[PDB]
This record gives C-alpha cells, structure tokens and sequence, in this order.
C-alpha cells in the first residue's frame, strides 16, 4: 500500500524538480572550444540547481554544518551525470551529444559515458524516480570526510521506502524495476573515481573550470 | 571560498 | 525460481601485510573461478563471457568474501591464508586509508547488520553478473540472469528477516561503497605491478594486465 | 591474453 505520509512528501519534493529551471530563447549561444564554454556554463548552473535542491531535502540544514559540505562535493558528479542522463533521453538534447564528443575529452570516457545514458534510457524513470533518486545520491553516507554517517543513513532510509513502493505501483511488470535503479548507483561510482583525471585530461583553450567547478573538484 | 555562502 | 538460493549458498559453503594480502588474494583467484562455475547458469554462458565478468568483478568478489570472513576479529582482517592483518600493520605499510573504508563501509556493516552466508552469496552474484562490462556477446542474459538474483534475494529476505522491510535495500546498497573501495585496490595494486614494491603472483599479475 | 582463467575455466 501507498506510504504512511504517502503523496505529500514526495509532492514537497517534487516542487524542488518544478524549480528545476531553463529559461532561454533558445540558447543564443560549433567549435571545440565554445562546446567547452557551453559545456561548463551548464554544469554550473546545474551546480546551483543542485545546491537548492539540497536545502529542501528533510533533515539536511539541520545535520553538521561541515559534513554538509562534504556530500555536495562527493555526490555532485554523480548527480549531474544522472540529469545528463534524462536530458539525452528526449525529442521534445539531441545535439547535446555534439557538444560532448567534440569538446577535447579524452577518448576513453566517451564510449562508457553514452553507454550509461542508454542504460539510463531503457530503465523508464519518470520525474518521481528521477527525484527520488538524486536525493538518493546526494544523502549517501560512505562519501570522503565524514563524522556523522549513522544521521545521514537515517535520513536516506525513508526514501528507499518510498522508492521501493512508487517502482511496485509505475512499473510493476519488470517487478525488479525498484533494485535495477540501485544498481546504477553502483555505476555512478566509476565515474566519481574516473572524474578528477577526465577533467586533468580535457584539451581545452588554456582555460580553467569556472571558479566553483574549481572549487567543487578542487585545485 | 563560496562553500559557506551557498547555505546563505 | 530458476535461480534457486541454495545452490549460491552451497557455492559459498563449498569454498610486509600488502604482500601478505597479495598472496591471499591470489590464492583465493583459484578459488573464485571454482565458486564461480558453481554458480547456477554462470557455467552456460560463453567463455568469452565468463572470461570478461569475472576479470570485471574479481576485486570486488574478493574483499566481499574476506570482509564477511572477517566480522569476528577486532580493528583487522582474517585472510585466506590464516593470518590476520590489523589496523596498525595497514597503517605503518602506507595503506591505512583504504583499509579503514574497508573495515567501516564493509566489514563493520556486514557485522552491525548481520549478513549471512545466503546474503553474500546472493550479493557476489549480482557483482558476478555484471551486464555493464564491456564487451559481453551479450549483455541482456547477463542482465536477466541479475534479475534472478534480485528476485531470489529478495524472496529470501522477506522470508527469513521479515520484520525489516528496508533490509533488501540495506544490502543492495553495499555495493556501490564496495565498488569505490574496489577502483581504489586496483589503483594501489596497478602501482604496486609498477614500481615492483610487492611481488604480485601469477593469477593476480594476469588480471592486472589489460 | 588470460591464459590460467581460460585453462581453469575449462572444467
Ligand atoms: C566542467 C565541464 C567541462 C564538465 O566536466 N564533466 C562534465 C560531465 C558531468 Cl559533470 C557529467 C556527465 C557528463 C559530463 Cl561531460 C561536464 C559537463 O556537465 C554537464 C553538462 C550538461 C548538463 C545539462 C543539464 C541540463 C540541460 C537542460 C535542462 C536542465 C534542467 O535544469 O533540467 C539541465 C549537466 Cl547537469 C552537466
Ligand atoms: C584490501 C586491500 C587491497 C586489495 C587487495 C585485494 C583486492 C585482495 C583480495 C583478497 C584477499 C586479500 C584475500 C581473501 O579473500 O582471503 C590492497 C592490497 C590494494 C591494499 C590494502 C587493502
């Protein structure tokens, strides 16, 4: 059955993934280094989307004020690599493909990036699943420079609960659908170990990540 | 140096 | 079921400290692929398969093993071999960090959660049956095969621990703490091949080659 | 390039 506080949690924090935000008029903004430019101006604003995201999540403003940190830093790749994910997977994005094949990295990261889009792409998601499972990511407990890891797993516990109940009630024909989604955050953490050497190996235009990527990822 | 000026 | 419990846990029951650990490790190489083949319909898949899962996964099916075999002892690791390996000998071989997420991510999780033989078994196979390593002939029966561990894992826990619900999930999310601690024993023993520091046996030395 | 997992894989 449906949660003991049910839809009005989730719906509490859907609203944060309603403040999920891109206005534009089209992107005014063709070569390697401009998708370099495009690229990182996108992963900062998605920085700052992330970071209001986070507030919102129960019981996050309250736990230690440097550990708080900590889990931005440790989960920021992971979840930008999640919304890439549901961004390539649409028609309404396309060409955002492009933009990262040409934009100087290194060719090994390529091919094991778009294969982990498409499996995001063949597992249905939906905006709950793709919530829920962001806030999954960011309240992991087992991220570098800790203290308080039994308070984070509590926090994490009920949405695992919720998770576990909304994968049986969308999509209970591949009834696994609920333990697959764990098993990409299994995947996420190859690409949190590879990430420090695809940024130092990325061809750029003597240039940097701007400052808060420089910071998010150090020096 | 922005870590603190993000809970802000 | 098609992946019936018994037959995981029947595999599990069947089967300088960087040196020391090196050597365990290498030992138990032999033994995983027996563990392996035990395990129902791993054996059916083509070699080439096998082959690529098991080179994917053995890191993490080792330190799964040995941190289970290890809830018993205090600050340490009980190796195959019979010879314990503690936090201060770590520490003094320039290895204490890693060895610490080891003994708080795995080894003091297994032990505060209580993980069974049947658990880990279940566990490894899905470590085992990774439809994400690259150049399987087919990835999709690696992919069902997952599933029927998750869905016999799952049907063991709601039977033998049915007063905790998040319990399934509890253990599913080891693994992706394993999988971290895993890339960084790779990297460590990658540069210990490099510099020479340790001897790396035979087995272990072909699954450091690419 | 795996020669003793390709041999024990045999059985
Ligand atoms: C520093 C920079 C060079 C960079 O170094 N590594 C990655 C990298 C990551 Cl970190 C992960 C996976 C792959 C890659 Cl190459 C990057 C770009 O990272 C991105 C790129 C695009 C997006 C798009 C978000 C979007 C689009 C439309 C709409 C919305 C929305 O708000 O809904 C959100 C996001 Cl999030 C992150
Ligand atoms: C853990 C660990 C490491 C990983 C080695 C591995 C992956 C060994 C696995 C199996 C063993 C040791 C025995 C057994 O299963 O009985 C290295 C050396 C990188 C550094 C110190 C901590």
């Amino acid at each position: 059955e449906l949660t003991p506080d049910q839809q009005t949690l989730l719906h509490f924090i859907m609203d944060s993934y309603n403040k999920q935000r891109m206005p534009q008029e089209i992107t005014n903004k063709f070569s390697a280094e401009e998708n370099f430019l495009i690229l990182t101006e996108m992963a900062t604003n998605h920085v700052q989307v992330l970071v209001e995201f986070t507030k919102k999540l129960p019981g996050f403003q309250t736990l230690d004020h440097e550990d708080q940190i900590a889990l931005l830093k440790g989960s920021a790749v992971e979840a930008m690599f999640l919304r890439s994910a549901e961004i390539f997977n649409k028609k309404l994005s396309d060409l955002l493909e492009e933009r990262i094949r040409n934009s100087g990295i290194s060719d090994e990261y390529i091919t094991p990036m778009f294969s982990f889009y498409k499996s995001i792409g063949e597992l249905k998601m939906t905006q709950e699943e793709y919530a829920l499972l962001t806030a999954i990511v960011i309240l992991s407990p087992d991220r570098q420079y800790i203290k308080d890891r039994e308070a984070v797993e509590k926090l994490q516990e009920p949405l695992l609960d919720v998770l576990q109940k909304l994968c049986k009630i969308h999509q209970p024909e591949n009834p696994q659908h609920f333990a697959e989604l764990l098993g990409r955050l299994t995947e996420l953490r190859t690409f949190n170990h590879h990430h420090a050497e695809m940024l130092m190996s990325w061809r750029v235009n003597d240039h940097k990540f701007t400052p808060l990527l420089e910071e998010i990822w150090d020096v | 140096k922005i870590l603190h000026r993000l809970l802000q | 079921e098609d992946m019936p419990v018994e037959r995981i846990l029947e595999a599990e029951l069947a089967v300088d400290p960087v040196t020391n650990i090196c050597q365990a490790a290498d030992k138990q190489l032999f033994t995983l692929v027996e563990w392996a083949k035990r395990i129902p319909h791993f054996s059916e898949l083509p070699l080439d398969d096998q082959v690529i899962l098991l080179r994917a996964g053995w890191n993490e099916l080792l330190i799964a093993s040995f941190s289970h075999r290890s809830i018993a002892v205090k600050d340490g690791i009980l190796l195959a071999t019979g010879l314990h390996v503690h936090r201060n000998s770590a520490h003094s071989a320039g290895v204490g960090a890693i060895f610490d997420r080891v003994l708080t991510e795995l080894v003091s999780k297994m032990r505060d959660m209580q993980m069974d033989k049947t658990e880990l078994g279940c566990l490894r196979a899905i470590v085992l049956f990774n439809p994400d390593s690259k150049g399987l002939s087919n990835p999709a029966e690696v992919e069902a095969l997952r599933e029927k561990v998750y869905a016999s894992l799952e049907a063991y826990c709601k039977h033998k621990y049915p007063e905790q619900p998040g319990r399934f999930a509890k253990l599913l999310l080891r693994l992706p703490a394993l999988r971290s601690i895993g890339l960084k024993c790779l990297e460590h023993l990658f540069f210990f091949k490099l510099i020479g520091d340790t001897p790396i046996d035979t087995f272990l030395m072909e699954m450091l080659e690419a």
